[PDB]
Formats: C-alpha cells, structure tokens, sequence
C-alpha cells in the first residue's frame, strides 16, 4: 500500500524448523511478532494491536532489494525471486539466475564448561547490497517500532549479534503500487503468507497454485516461567497464486491454557499479474 | 478371475518355445514347440490353448494383439548401443542373473555364439516350473523367475531395428498389455467376440484404452535426514515406494509386471482407461495421503498423475510418445503444487509413535525376509504394517518381500524380489580405528562418498533421443535402461563392494551414499566408476565427492561437505571427482590414469626404495607445489640439483629419473600435472604416516 | 521512557587473537586452525556470541539476578533475553594496517607439542588475526519501565566487564598468549528514545 521498508541487515538468522538452517527471508509472522514485541517493551501493545485489527494494516514478507524490489516467484505460469522489472517479463516465458544475495553459511559454536553443548548456528550474511523490505500502511506509530526494531535485531539469537538492522523508508516504484490490491478478481498472487477465513479456503484450494509452510515454534513470553510450544499452524506461502484476492486472518496459535494472546499474522497482500 | 489369471499364464508363456527353438533347436514354428512342451508341464487346457493359438478360445485373441502392441541365432545387444553415439556393437552373453556373482558386462566380440548354453536354462525353467499350481498365490514366483533366467537372452532376434529387448521383458510389457486390453474389454462390457475387433480390424489400434498411470514420492530426500538408523530409513521410503505399487495393483484388478520404471519415488505403470480404474487411483490417492498425514504430516507426499494413450503411439509418434509423458508429468506436477482436499487441512489445521517404530527396524534390517503384517509395527499403507523377519517364521503374511538375492530367496510362496541395501562391513565407531595397514602406518580418516549419475532425469526420457530422429524411445527399451541402473545401482555395488571395509548406507542412482574407511573408500570409488563405465561403455557418467573426516563426528555435517564437494564436482564438466576439498576437482579419467595408475605409483616405487629422502622432502615439494611462482620454478631447480649431489652416487640415478619427472610435471604449463602431482603427494604422505 | 543507550567502543587486539572457526578439510603444510572471518569481505571478525559468553562468564566470576538481566535465562519470567544485545565485531582499522606496511590482516603462528618422553615434536599452524587490529565493537543496552531503579547498577557491571575483558583473555586459544585487548573510546549515545548520556560517559572513562 504505502512506503517500502528497506532493511539492511549484513549477518542475520532466520530460522526455518532447526537453529542450523537459515532461509535467507523472514515471512510477516516474524515481523509481526517483532512489532508486538516491541510495542509491547514499549507502552503501546493495545494501539499497534488496535491498528492491526483495523483493515487496512498490512505486512508483506521480506524479498531481496539489491537496486530494485525483489518478488516471489508465481507458482505455476511458466526460481525464487524476480526481479520487479522482470515479473512480466518472466511470466511470459524467460529464464533467469536466483541472483546470489547472501551466503548461507554454518558457525560452530559451544559452551565450553557444559562438554556436551557443541552448536551449529547457521547464517544468512547479506551481500553489501541487499535488503529485504516489508511493504506496510504507514504510521507513526509503526515507524517508531520499526526504528526501535533496528536497535533490537530481528530473527533468531539476537543478543549475539545476528539481526541487526538499519531502516529506509522510500516510496514504491509507480509501476508496482498499481498492482498492490485487496479485493481484484482476477488472476492475482499473495506476496505474504497468508491463510483464508473459511469461507475462501473453497474458492481458494480449488482453483489456486500454492505452497504450504508449516508455522510452529516456542511462544516468546515474558509472563510463563517455561516455555511453551505454539499450535502448528500450516499456511499458503508467498508467491502462491490464486484465482482471485481472499480476505485472511490474525491466528491465535496460543498455547492450550495460556495467558495472553499467540498472534500471527496471515491477512494477506496482493500483487496482479 | 479364473479367465483372468490363465489369460496372465499364457501372456507370460506367450514365447516360451522361442528358447526351446534354440535349445535343441528345430525349424517348425516356435509356438508349437512351447505349447507343445508346456502340455508335459502340468497341462492347462487354457494355458496350452492361448499358446497353440498366440501367433495366429476368445483369451488367445488379447495374446495376439498384447504381442502386436508389445513389440511395436544372433546375441542380445546391449541397451546403452541406443544413446548418443552411432559407434558400438557390444553384444551380451546369455547365462543368469546369479545375484552373488561377478557381471556379466557386455563385450564387443560376444555377437558370434548365441547357441551354447540354453538347454541349461530350459533345464532350469523345466525345473522350476513343471511342478505348478498355477493359482494367483505363485502368480508372483514365475516373474521372478523369468528375471532370473531369462533375462539375458534376447526376443525375436531377427535383423531388424529392435534386436535390443529381452525375452523376459518383452514376455513381461505383454503380459502387461493383455491384463489391460482384458480390463478395458470387460469394463466396457463387450467381448463377443475378443476376435471380432482384434484379430480381424486394426480400428483398435486408434482409440485412448491404456492410461498410464505414475506416481511421485515427493519428500523423499528431506525424510532421510546413529547411521544405521539413516540407512534403515531410507530402506523404509523404498519399501513404502514398493508397497504403494503393490496395493496399487491390488486394489485393481492386476499384480506386478503392470510396471516399468521402480526406486527412488518415481514408479510408471500401465492400465486399462476405464473409469473404474481412474475412480480408484483419486480414492487409493486421497487414502493414501490422509495416511501421510496420520504419520509424516506433509514431509511425505504421493501424487498420482496419468496419461491415457492409444496403442498405436507406441507402434510408430516419435513425439507423443514424449507427449504422453508430457501429459503425466504435468498432471503429477498440478498435483504436487495442489496438495490437498479441503476439508483435509481444515480439519488439519486446530516418547515416540513411529520412532520406536523405526528403532526396531533398525534393529531388524539385518535380516533378509520381510513381511507386511495387518499390525506388527511400521505402518507402510493404510491398514499395513512392515516387519522384518527370518526364517523363523509363518506368522500371519501378506507378503514376503525378499531382499536381493530373488532365486536361492524365491523359495517362500508369495515372494517380490526388492533390491537395496547391503555391506554394512564393521560398525561405523571403527572405520577411522582401521586403515590401520599391516605395516601398522596410514592416517586415522573416515571419508564418505557421495556420487551420482550426471544428466539422469535427462536421460531416463532422453537418452534415446541421438541416434535417429524417428527415435527408438520404446516403451521397453525405458523399461530395460532403468531395471539396468536398478539392477547396477542396487545390487551389484554390494559386490564392488566386497571386502573394502566400508558400508553403504544407501544408493539409487540418483544418489549413492557410501560411508567407510578411507583407501578403500577412494578404491571402491575407482572400482565404481570404472566398472559403471565397463558396464555403460561411456556415454553416461558419474560424478563423485570424497569426503575425509576424523572419527566421532557427525554425519549431517559430514554428509552435507562432502554434498558440498559433489556440487563442486558437478560445477566442473560434470565427470569428475572433487577429492577431500573444494580444489582438487579433476576429471574422473585423469584421476585414474593419471593420478593413481601414473603419478602415485611413481612416487611409490621411489621413496619405497631409497633410504636417504623421506618425508621433509615430501612436505618441502608440497609447499612448492602450493606456492607456485615463477620464482618457485627456479627455486625448485635449485633444490632438487642440489639434493642430486648429496645422494651416495648408487641412488643418484634413481634420484635423478625422479628429479626429471618432478621438474617436468612442476614446469608443465598446462596446470594438469602440477594439480595431480600435489594430490598425489598428499594421498601418499598421507597413507605413510605413523601413529 | 524507553531508551536505547548503545554503547561504542574499538577492540584493539594488544596481542593477536584466534576466535575458532568451523572444522574443515585442512591439507598437510596448510593452516590447522583458520580464524572465523565474514565470508563477502574474508577478513576477521569477532563474534558477538564470543564477547557475550566471555564477558558473562567473567562476570559470573565476580557477581555470585544481577547477571541474568543483562544476557538472558530461558527461565526466570522477566529476565527472559534481558537488556543487552551484542553485535560481530568487524575490522575498523583496515586502511591503517595498509598505511604501515602489513601483507595480511592475519599472522600464521607456528606452533609444537614436544610429547613427553619419547620427546618427539608435534608441530602446528594456527592462524591469529595481528596485533594492532581494532574492531568496531557496539553493544546495545535498553531503558524500560522495569529498569529505571537500576539503570545505574548496569553500568557498574558492563564497564568492570570490560575492565575483566581487559586483563583476561578475548576469545579462544589464551592463557598462553592469544587474547590481549584494550577497549579503546568508551562511549554511551540514545540511538532511540531520550535519555541522558552524559552522566554515563563521566563515570565512563
């Protein structure tokens, strides 16, 4: 919808399942969940929770940016990512290289008095050029929890230096912020993971090309003493493809008898083609 | 099915006479000469009828047009003649698939014979085969037997274009069709006459029965990754890929041998393009991926795709036989991106079960039979469950899945060969505690194999492509190029092998993964390569990532460096082997004829036989090799024309020969000789070292 | 209330370091113990997780919480990833190393293990980055509801953890020889929020 959210990370983790694979993306549960977390150290959880209930709040996933903006690849019309210059051109029928924007790669780590702790941690380090940019409504409010975000990483085991960030927010390229909708009928991909509200799931499963990710994961809380697992939640992936826009929802994944709310984000955001 | 199951006999018996025309041969018509001599084997009417009549009683009539839809004195060519060169004759040898034993790889000089030893085969199918029930229980047994015996021996033989495929296989693709004209026949419900369409009009030809079916086990290579349990689970993904075939054809109304292509997850087949069949492919589909879903929850995936195509594509159409796959494929594609039913994931979406399971398996792959029980343990299928057992047995079977050895095993009633697995030497703790030579000197290293074949999926649907452009591209000839890479890739490597120390933990052809010790390791790679291309005579290769390792480490780690060094291996021409690091990728045929059968025996026969030089020297032309200036050249000249004057004047011959080979192959421009030389040398300062 | 109060400071090596690396194949004459470097640049880093740990595990020497509020406990409700965020230290003095006359941004010690009798030598190549190299270490602490009792007593413990860092070791093969650091430039700024900086930076310094 408004301003791209140019991110520059250089040594991030983004775990997909395991703590040693890192999947060099993060999708708009993370960076939902590192807002809340945010809003939630500072004193404003219920109005970022107040914005988001609210309809037009969007987040799409990351994609790279090297110069230009990076999207998924459509699933099924004829690799990763495009180029934005280059989705049109690639959807007719072309070939392209998934262009090296980071290198994926292990550190063995321990911790030396335990003799049985001995870790891989795997990274994403980005290319001197390479950023990721979630699209988002913009706000006050969500530009200074982004830039509090900057200063407290994002992805996995920050605090040890993996995700640290620094913002620019520029404004989207006019020829891709006509193909950013909610509500076209024809012909259109989810740029964000995303889950339909049960009454598209029908239109959406029969007629759409797609990809299933599988959320799961512990809840972070600062209110529980243990650490509880959340309820693995399966999801369309970005870059699936459907026969027209579908209206998703904010899951509660909560741990069974839990206090506060498990969010995740999956209202999807759309790109025409 | 009484009609059915004689219909399958006298399919499979179709050309049983056409051995019997050779030993003790005669001229009268071959279909006499085996209906004669099936009528002293049990004597069937029905059976014996369908024979009299296969070459000319409504079954005889499918027989006869199987024959014409199957196929489209002088030995049996080699399949590997068809790709992409028009230089080869390289004919076979008609004795038995042993199994145990050495193979028989094709020789360019066996075209002359094709006399000699057939009454002993006919002895052991009169053998065998005589005492019968001929019932649907052993209707199993006699496949495997005709893979056993016939095999090697070729159809028709006449000079004409095929000359390629085997008895046993062109019997098999017949029985195939004739169990699917049988299917379409009497699911469209007229058969009066089976003669009045078949025999009498070729219009049968033009119209879409025979859909051929297919499916993929997708996640397959992310489900297998403590490494004997990793083998055991990647023998339980073959076994379920076996059993989806098998119930398969269960639930229709056929057995095995509607089948081509096997292993791996990909498997073909061929059925009737009734709707009953279509019906109950979407219905054993949606069982048994809701049974993926009770168990592995999306990791594993089944996606049957199918393509219905007329009998005369195959009859030549050097397109649509392409496009028939096309239309497969892209169906198994759709469903592979369209994975599920709806209400499967809403319904899906609000210590161990199954790892104990594959603990006791683990436990059991040891053994040889194994048996599918209705609750055991290892649910391989909706309401199956997986066991492996020996011979203390009889407890309730449904099938025995009989491991490699398929005859001297094929004892048991009800017996499907699988082919897999073998050599686990010594534990694995050990394999870096050996090397360990006798001389008691060698490096503690584990090293680890990854090879595959370059350019395969290009090659199961493509290889066949060079030579013509009316391709040859049979149905068959796909057939017996893959039960050949089957037949290499999961059995004979139990052979190469043999006594070498290491143990296979799995291998398919698209990927084979050998753990072991580290001499044998690199032996068992050369012993791979060179008899795959004895075995292939070039025009399909493999490349290779030998990894090297210290003992009590991982194998993710380990598996993922040396995927690592098979990638940098495939980067290079696609024919080469990436030793120990992301350097020292070399071509396959230098390694061999030039590193070990050149460069390494000339470093041995050296420093084995001289005194004064020892491992200093060795470590000082390393770090010249290492370096490399064009100073190091000068400086390497200096070094070795002055250890020519230090040498007791006896071995300053024999160290001046080495002193011209070394410079010669330091100064060689071309960046070969320098590589290898420096490989050479650390494999043989390796293989020396003390403790 | 929130503030974000990173601190800045540069990692002079005052003798050459070798923060491990990741087992690899190493050939005969080649390096038996390669540092950890960034993989787009090949120059040495030093981890945020090898100051993390160093620096917790020096101050758990000294404080017996006080410690679990500033690196973390996966138990312990409201300590849960506490207050500092670390961050890889990279090469700050690149071009001052090419100024005064340096090849390689690393050394390659030599090194041996004389085995008591039979007295036979074991040789060794471990690889040091060398000893005037500073890096661009930053540290992020945090102000919240919860810390405006003890913001003060936080400062108390990350500046004698460095003073700790100073006299022992920096990451990997110390206690004979290996890990001498200064930290040069300690320095407190807001980076997000409002909070004052300067009555820090007196007691800084």
């Amino acid at each position: 919808t408004y301003k791209l959210y140019i991110m520059t990370f250089q040594n991030a983790h983004f775990g997909s399942g395991t703590l040693d694979s890192s999947k060099l993306t993060f999708s708009a549960d993370r960076i939902f969940s590192a807002l809340v977390l945010e809003a939630l150290k500072m004193g404003k959880l219920d109005a970022f929770l107040a914005e988001a209930n609210q309809d037009k709040f969007t987040l799409t996933d990351a994609f790279p940016f090297q110069f230009g903006p990076f999207l998924p690849k459509p699933i099924g019309y004829p690799l990763q990512f495009l180029a934005l210059e280059n989705v049109d051109d690639y959807l007719n029928g072309e070939l392209f290289e998934n262009e090296e924007h980071a290198v994926i790669d292990t550190v063995t780590k321990n911790q030396p008095h335990k003799d049985d702790n001995l870790y891989q941690v795997a990274t994403t380090r980005f290319s001197n050029d390479t950023s990721l940019y979630v699209i988002a409504n913009e706000s006050d409010l969500l530009n200074e929890l982004m830039s509090s975000l900057q200063y407290s990483g994002l992805g996995g085991k920050r605090s040890s230096g993996f995700g640290r960030f620094e913002l620019d927010i520029q404004n989207i390229p006019l020829e891709l912020s006509d193909r950013l909708t909610k509500n076209h009928s024809d012909k259109v991909m989810s740029l964000t993971t995303a889950l339909p509200v049960d009454a598209d799931l029908e239109e959406a499963m029969e007629d759409g090309h797609y990809l299933l990710t599988k959320s799961s994961g512990f809840a972070f809380s600062h209110a529980t003493n243990e650490n509880y697992r959340k309820q693995d939640l399966y999801k369309f992936a970005s870059g699936s493809t459907f026969s027209k826009t579908f209206e998703g929802q904010i899951v509660d994944v909560r741990p069974l008898d839990f206090p506060h709310a498990v969010l995740n984000y999956a209202k999807p955001l759309f790109f025409k083609l | 099915k009484k009609e059915k199951i004689d219909l399958f006999y006298g399919a499979l018996l179709h050309n049983i006479g056409k051995v019997i025309q050779r030993a003790t041969g005669e001229r009268k018509k071959h279909a006499l000469v085996g209906a004669d001599w099936f009528d002293e084997i049990a004597d069937n009417q029905v059976i014996s009828d369908q024979i009299r009549y296969h070459m000319a009683d409504h079954l005889a009539y499918i027989t006869y047009i199987a024959d014409n839809i199957a196929s489209g004195y002088t030995n049996q060519a080699d399949i590997f003649n068809v790709f992409g060169a028009q230089t080869d004759k390289r004919y076979f040898k008609p004795t038995v698939l042993n199994l145990k034993s050495k193979p028989n790889f094709a020789s360019a000089t066996y075209e002359p014979f094709s006399k000699g030893d057939y009454a002993a085969i006919a002895t052991r199918i009169k053998n065998e085969l005589a005492e019968f029930e001929f019932n649907q229980v052993q209707i199993d047994s006699l496949l495997n037997l005709f893979e056993a015996t016939l095999s090697f021996v070729p159809s028709s033989t006449n000079t004409k274009e095929i000359a390629d495929i085997s008895l046993a296989d062109h019997s098999r693709l017949t029985a195939a069709f004739a169990l699917a004209i049988y299917d379409y026949l009497e699911d469209k419900g007229r058969h009066n006459y089976k003669e009045d369409l078949f025999t009498k009009v070729s219009a049968f030809y033009e119209e879409e029965a025979f859909l051929l079916a297919s499916f993929d086990l997708s996640g397959i290579q992310d489900f297998i990754y403590a490494a004997k349990q990793l083998k055991a689970r990647s023998l339980y993904l073959d076994f379920m890929s076996e059993y989806i075939a098998d119930s398969l054809l269960d639930k229709l109304g056929l057995n095995r041998a509607n089948m081509l292509y096997v292993g791996g997850g990909h498997a073909y087949f061929v059925l009737a393009n009734t709707e009953k069949t279509v019906e109950t492919l979407v219905q054993f589909e949606k069982d048994f991926n809701q049974f993926l879903l009770a168990n592995f929850q999306t990791r594993l995936y089944v996606a049957f795709g199918w393509g219905s195509f007329a009998a005369k594509d195959i009859m030549s159409s050097p397109e649509s036989y392409r496009q028939v796959y096309q239309k497969a494929s892209r169906m198994i594609s759709k469903k592979k991106i369209s994975r599920y039913d709806y209400q499967t994931l809403m319904l899906l979406n609000r210590v161990c079960d199954i790892c104990r399971g594959l603990y006791q398996f683990s436990k059991e792959i040891a053994h040889d039979h194994f048996i599918i029980t209705e609750n055991e343990g290892l649910p391989i299928g909706p309401n199956a469950c997986l066991k492996g057992v020996a011979f203390e047995k009889l407890s309730q079977e449904a099938f025995s899945r009989v491991y490699v050895k398929n005859d001297y095993k094929a004892g048991t009633v009800k017996a499907t060969h699988v082919f897999v697995g073998d050599y686990q030497c010594d534990e694995i703790y050990n394999y870096a505690a050996l090397s360990k030579n006798e001389n008691g000197l060698g490096i503690k290293r584990l090293a680890v194999v990854r090879l595959d074949v370059d350019d395969l999926g290009a090659a199961f649907m493509a290889g066949f492509s060079q030579q013509g452009n009316g391709q040859y591209s049979t149905l068959s000839r796909s057939a017996t190029f893959s039960r050949s890479m089957s037949l290499f890739f999961k059995v004979y490597i139990n052979q190469f092998a043999s006594d070498k120390k290491l143990s296979i933990i799995y291998a398919g052809g698209d990927d084979v993964f050998a753990i072991g010790s580290w001499q044998d390791i690199i032996a068992f790679t050369v012993e791979l390569r060179e008899n795959f291309i004895k075995w292939t005579n070039g025009k399909l290769t493999l490349s290779a990532g030998i990894g090297l390792f210290a003992d009590k480490t991982p194998i993710s780690l380990m598996a993922h460096q040396t995927g690592e060094l098979e990638e940098a291996a495939k980067g290079n021409e696609k024919d080469s082997i990436s030793l120990f690091s992301s350097d020292y990728t070399f071509k396959f045929d230098r390694f061999i004829t030039n590193v070990y059968d050149d460069k390494l025996e000339q470093i041995r026969y050296f420093f084995n036989h001289q005194d004064e030089r020892g491992k200093n020297f060795i470590y000082k032309l390393i770090e010249l090799l290492r370096n490399h200036d064009r100073m190091n050249m000068a400086r390497l000249a200096y070094y070795l024309t002055r250890l020519e004057e230090l040498t007791r004047e006896t071995d300053r011959d024999k160290f001046k020969t080495f002193k011209n080979l070394f410079y010669s192959w330091y100064t060689n421009k071309n960046d070969k000789d320098r590589k290898e030389a420096e490989l050479a040398l650390l494999l043989y300062i390796y293989e020396i070292r003390k403790d | 209330t929130f503030a974000k109060i990173k601190f800045s400071a540069q990692i002079r090596l005052e003798t050459g370091l070798h923060i491990g690396g990741s087992d690899a194949f190493a050939a005969i004459g080649a390096i038996n113990s390669p540092v950890i470097k960034d993989p787009i640049t090949n120059l040495p880093i030093i981890p945020g997780s090898s100051l993390k740990g160093k620096m917790r595990t020096l101050l758990a020497k000294v404080y017996n919480d006080i410690l679990s509020r500033l690196f973390g406990n996966s138990k312990d409700k409201r300590f849960k990833m506490g207050r500092l965020i670390f961050r890889d230290a990279f090469l700050s003095n690149a071009d001052e190393l090419d100024s005064l006359g340096v090849r390689s941004y690393t050394e390659v010690k030599f090194e041996n293990t004389i085995d008591r009798i039979t007295a036979e030598a074991n040789p060794r190549q471990i690889e040091r980055a060398i000893r005037n190299s500073t890096f661009d270490f930053e540290l992020i602490y945090e102000i919240t509801d919860e810390n405006e009792n003890q913001v003060e007593e936080d400062f108390k413990v990350i500046r004698d953890g460095l003073k700790l860092l100073e006299l022992d070791y920096l990451g990997g093969s110390g206690s004979r020889g290996y890990g001498k650091v200064a930290f040069e430039n300690l320095k407190a700024t807001t980076v997000f929020g409002n909070y004052d900086v300067k009555t820090l930076n007196e007691l800084l310094t």
